[PDB]
């Protein structure tokens, strides 16, 4: 039959394929921009920001935020949800096929969203509130949490999560869905959350082991403790964690809210869970004093325990007290979410689109690295390109490793701000 | 699009004009460095971004969080601004054409006065910065 084709997508996994696993001076990534998936706006004042992309099982979920003269997620009037497929166009490269687009019913009240693609359908997990400051002055009983879901054929169904029926592993006043994406394992969804707590319940052994210059008049222990405080409300602590949701045909929910391991805690920031290489990877942005890449495969669920990479090369920009490559404990806040995708276990390899600058947010470079060194890199643009967030996913397309990355870009100064999508290939030869 | 002359945050700097403060006219794409200088004597500062109302009243609201906290005299501490939409800053810290931004510190300069919310070197020694972006004189 002439209608049939074998699937060109596979999860990057199994016995390693052949590609460049060592240093290279001028790698060929076959870098191509994909400009047809993300909408274009007639009003140059509309800002499209905070892109999120999850690729799983050949299908993808895209999300972004639209706001007027504001790139802040909180000022967003509309939040866009997109479902699609990864396809072979005969291009000798993977293609994004956009099946569906809808705006979130509750867009004006949306605090935060995380995508997950599961069983070929798109699911979006949202935290909705009548109060923009809800994470500072309020609690989770005052807000609502939804799963919107849809696919190519179906119209979106958005269902409310019975948070009333949840069980938490600690006493949290508040939590938000925060990050680049979640995963589904069996009947369970697992979504990255940032939780809020009123009491300092935390230990920092790691932070306390450092010896270097600290703010005079303050003990190291004081600093390590106070560094987990919301800089907006000092009575609250922000701790990353996960929400596990069980479901049967989107009915009969069982929900657990767990906090992340207390081993090397970092101030609550957007994270990600992704399926790779037969494992599950957790990434956390570095928004506090430790500016090196924070990521690891998940060795234990309860408590949620990624085995933290010890990475001496990859970092992020921030301005002021904790710029790039700053490893000394301080009370400081900032950074950029730039997540990573694993390439090969045996060689301990990862791609990420990272910002090459000490302070400014700019110069995305596709970087392939191990814990110790950067194997190879390429700038995304030959011109200065102002970019904040970046996400990357990787897979096998026609039995070779391929990546797609979304970049939160401001190309034309301050106007027509729109994110850029890119596909690129991991070099077969060095 | 170029690098503006650096601004050292300290009493010694002439560029703060009494009763006025430092006033700048950067254009989108430009860079500026604000530096907390390292060391016999030392000034302790927490440098903040505020709106006009607060810059005039020389006050900081409790929710605000600083660009710079210079409590560490042995090391240089730098905040590099490029005026553009996107920064790694948690608040979002955006720079748009035809808008004004104020940078003040209410602090005594003494370690005991580093957390002081009202008055401080903003009120006395006129340490204030006004940045009018995409604008000129
Ligand atoms: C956290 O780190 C800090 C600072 O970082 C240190 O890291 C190590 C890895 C080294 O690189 C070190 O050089 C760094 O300073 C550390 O605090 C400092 O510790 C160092 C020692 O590790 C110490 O340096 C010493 O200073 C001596 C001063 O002597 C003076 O007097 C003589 C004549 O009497 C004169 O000639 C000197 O010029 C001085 O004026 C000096 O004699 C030492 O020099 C020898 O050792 C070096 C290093 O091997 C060698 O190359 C030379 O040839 C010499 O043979 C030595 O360098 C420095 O003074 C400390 N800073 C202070 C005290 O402010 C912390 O460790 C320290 O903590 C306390 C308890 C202190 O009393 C030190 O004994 C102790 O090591 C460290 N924290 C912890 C918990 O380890
Ligand atoms: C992170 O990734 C880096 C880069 O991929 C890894 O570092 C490399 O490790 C390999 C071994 O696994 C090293 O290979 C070595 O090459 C030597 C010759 O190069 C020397 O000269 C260069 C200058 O160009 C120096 O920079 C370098 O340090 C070396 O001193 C040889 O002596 C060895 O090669 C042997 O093995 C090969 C097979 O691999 C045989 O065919 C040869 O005949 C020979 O027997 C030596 O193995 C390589 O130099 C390293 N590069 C670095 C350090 O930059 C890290 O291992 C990896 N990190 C982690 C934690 O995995
Ligand atoms: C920094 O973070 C702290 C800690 O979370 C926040 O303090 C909380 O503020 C909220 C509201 O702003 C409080 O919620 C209220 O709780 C009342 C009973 O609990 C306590 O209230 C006092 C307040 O000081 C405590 O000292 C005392 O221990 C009580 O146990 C409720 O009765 C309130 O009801 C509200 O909702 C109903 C509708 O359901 C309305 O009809 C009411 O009018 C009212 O609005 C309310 O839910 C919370 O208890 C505070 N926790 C504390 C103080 O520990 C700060 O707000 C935050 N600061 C900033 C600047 O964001
Ligand atoms: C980043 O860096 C950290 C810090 O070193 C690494 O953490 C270490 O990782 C190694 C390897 O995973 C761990 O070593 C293993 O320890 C097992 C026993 O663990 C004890 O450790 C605690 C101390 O906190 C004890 O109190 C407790 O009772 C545990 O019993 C050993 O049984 C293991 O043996 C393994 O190796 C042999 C090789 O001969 C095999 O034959 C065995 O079958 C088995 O596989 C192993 O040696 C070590 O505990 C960790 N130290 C910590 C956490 O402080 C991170 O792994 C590193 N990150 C990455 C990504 O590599
Ligand atoms: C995505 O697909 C997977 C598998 O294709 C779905 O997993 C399925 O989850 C249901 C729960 O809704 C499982 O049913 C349960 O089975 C146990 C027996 O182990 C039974 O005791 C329970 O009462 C319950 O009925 C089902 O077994 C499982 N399927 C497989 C193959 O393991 C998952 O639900 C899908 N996610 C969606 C549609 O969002
Ligand atoms: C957010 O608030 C709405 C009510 O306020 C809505 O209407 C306007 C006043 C405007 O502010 C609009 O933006 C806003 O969404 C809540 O709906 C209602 O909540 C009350 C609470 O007692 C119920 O009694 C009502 O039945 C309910 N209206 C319905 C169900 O149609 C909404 O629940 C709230 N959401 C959250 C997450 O707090
Ligand atoms: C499960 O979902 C299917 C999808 O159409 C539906 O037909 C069926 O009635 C649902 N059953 C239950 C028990 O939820």
């Amino acid at each position: 039959s002439a209608m049939y084709s074998t699937n060109a997508y596979a999860e990057l996994a199994g016995p390693p394929k052949i590609f460049c696993k060592s240093v290279s001076k001028d790698p060929d990534f076959r870098l191509k921009q994909i400009d047809y998936v993300i909408p274009v706006q007639q009003d140059r004042s509309i800002c499209m920001n905070n892109p999120l992309l999850d690729i799983s099982d050949g299908f993808f979920t895209y999300i972004h935020y639209e706001g007027i003269n504001s790139c802040k997620k909180s000022d967003s009037f509309k939040v866009l949800l997109s479902h699609g497929e990864i396809v072979d166009r005969g291009d000798y490269r993977p293609s994004l096929y956009l099946l569906s687009s809808h705006y979130h019913p509750y867009s004006m009240q949306v605090i935060n969203c995380v995508p997950v693609t599961c069983n070929q359908s798109s699911f979006v997990f949202c935290h909705i509130s009548n109060n923009t400051k809800t994470l500072d002055n309020s609690d989770y009983s005052s807000d609502e949490y939804y799963i919107t879901y849809f696919n190519g054929i179906d119209r979106p169904k958005t269902k409310k999560i019975p948070i009333n029926n949840m069980t938490a592993d600690n006493r949290y006043i508040h939590f938000t869905f925060s990050g680049g994406g979640g995963v589904c394992l069996g009947e369970e969804f697992i979504i990255p959350v940032t939780t809020v707590i009123n009491t300092d319940v935390f230990t920092h052994d790691y932070c306390e082991s450092f010896n270097c210059s600290v703010q005079t008049g303050k003990s190291l222990k004081e600093i390590c403790s106070e560094s987990l405080r919301s800089p907006t409300n000092s009575s609250r602590y922000n701790l990353n964690g996960i929400m596990i949701i069980s479901q049967n045909n989107m009915t009969d929910f069982k929900i657990q809210l767990n906090g992340i391991t207390y081993n090397k805690l970092s101030f609550g920031s957007p994270g990600r869970l992704s399926k790779t290489l037969g494992q599950v990877l957790y990434y956390q942005s570095s928004m506090s004093w430790d500016t090196y890449l924070k990521a690891g495969f998940v060795e234990k669920w309860k408590p949620f325990t990624p085995n933290w990479m010890n990475n001496t090369v990859i970092s992020r920009p921030n301005q002021g007290n904790c710029p790039r490559y700053h490893k000394c404990p301080e009370i400081c806040y900032g950074g950029t979410y730039n997540d990573i995708a694993p390439l090969d276990l045996g060689k301990d390899m990862y791609v990420s689109v990272i910002l090459d600058s000490d302070q400014l947010a700019e110069n995305p470079e596709i970087t392939v690295f191990n814990s110790t060194t950067i194997l190879y890199k390429e700038r995304v643009s030959k011109d200065e390109l102002n970019t904040r967030s970046t996400t990357t996913s990787c897979f096998l397309f026609l039995d070779e490793p391929w990546c797609i990355s979304v970049l939160e870009t401001n190309r034309f100064n301050g106007k027509s701000i729109r994110p850029e999508i890119y596909s690129y290939k991991i070099p077969k030869y060095c | 699009s170029i690098v503006l002359e650096p601004i050292y945050w300290q009493s010694s700097n002439s560029k703060f004009l009494p009763g006025q403060g430092l006033v700048l006219y950067p254009q989108i794409g430009d860079k500026l460095d604000i530096i907390c200088p390292k060391v016999g004597q030392y000034e302790y500062y927490k440098v903040y971004m505020v709106d006009k109302d607060q810059a005039d009243r020389c006050t900081i609201k409790k929710e605000n969080t600083p660009l710079l906290n210079c409590a560490k005299p042995d090391q240089d501490i730098k905040f590099t601004i490029k005026f553009q939409e996107f920064s790694p800053n948690l608040w979002g810290l955006e720079f748009q054409k035809n808008k004004d931004y104020y940078i003040i510190s209410t602090s005594n300069g003494s370690l005991e006065g580093l957390d002081n919310q009202e008055g401080g070197v903003c009120q006395t020694r006129a340490m204030k910065i006004l940045m009018k972006v995409g604008q000129d004189a």
